[PDB]
């Protein structure tokens, strides 16, 4: 659990 | 209301500070975050608040309340998960 | 959110919409695994309403999403309306969600975690941008 394939940018 | 997807990131504040905006109406199952320039609002309830532990995504929150008018310099407030997981693992292990 | 800033497509991939038949977008939820979803108690969820994830824009017609039924609520009997206070509901899904890379599970945090005040987190959703 909570790690995207798709990474996450902020 | 946004057709695609909105994200923002925001800080945790302490049920103390965050009486200060709230007062009473701030419970132990309640955890604030925001008041910095960012605001869940309607339609975001129900949704997530996540904080990454150990390289992961934790659910630390669930999308509560907060001020009428989605003020960007109050302080949202969302269901404190730590409070009700207890909660979430009986059920789960019983259905 | 307002004052947020668009996602990348796909990367919060426990992201839900909650929307009602009329295909209304009314709340946001999280996928615990394949067969759950939390959600906050008071946003009133019923069997006719319909899951949907996988999706990014609420807009284009060429996603591939999944539109899950309900199965059961379970709406957490500490919730208080009068206060809002345990605002937590779970889902039970009637058919899994077919994990992928833009479907998958948020952690849940152990019961003594703690996450201090002054940590920067993120929160996601398709609220309102503007009052
Ligand atoms: C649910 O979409 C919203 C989330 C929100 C709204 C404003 C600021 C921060 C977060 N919650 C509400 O609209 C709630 C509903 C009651 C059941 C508490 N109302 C208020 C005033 O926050």
């Amino acid at each position: 659990c909570g790690v995207p394939a798709i990474q996450p940018v902020l | 209301t946004p057709d695609r997807l909105q994200q923002a990131s925001l800080p945790l504040l302490s049920n103390t500070n965050c009486k200060k905006y709230w007062g009473t109406k701030i419970k132990d199952a309640m955890i604030c975050a925001g008041a910095s320039g960012v605001s869940s609002c309607m339609g975001d309830s129900g949704g997530p608040l996540v904080c990454k532990k150990n390289g992961a995504w934790t659910l630390v929150g669930i999308v509560s309340w907060g001020s009428s008018t989605c003020s960007t310099s109050t302080p949202g407030v969302y269901a404190r998960v730590t409070a009700l997981v207890n909660w979430v693992q009986q059920t789960l292990a019983a259905n | 959110i307002v004052n947020g800033e668009e996602a990348v497509p796909g990367s919060w991939p426990w992201q839900v919409s909650l929307q009602d038949k009329t295909g209304f977008h009314f709340c946001g939820g999280s996928l615990i695994n394949e067969n759950w979803v939390v959600t906050a108690a008071h946003c009133g969820v019923t069997t006719s309403d319909v899951v949907v994830a996988g999706e990014f824009d609420q807009g284009s017609s060429s996603e591939k999403i999944q539109k899950l039924k309900i199965a059961k609520v379970f709406k957490n009997s500490k919730y208080n309306s009068l206060t809002i206070n345990n605002d937590i509901t779970l889902l039970k899904l009637s058919t899994a969600a077919s994990f992928s890379q833009t479907v998958s599970a948020v952690c849940l945090p152990s019961a003594s975690d703690d996450f201090a005040a002054g940590t920067t987190c993120v929160t996601t959703g398709w609220g309102l941008t503007r009052y």
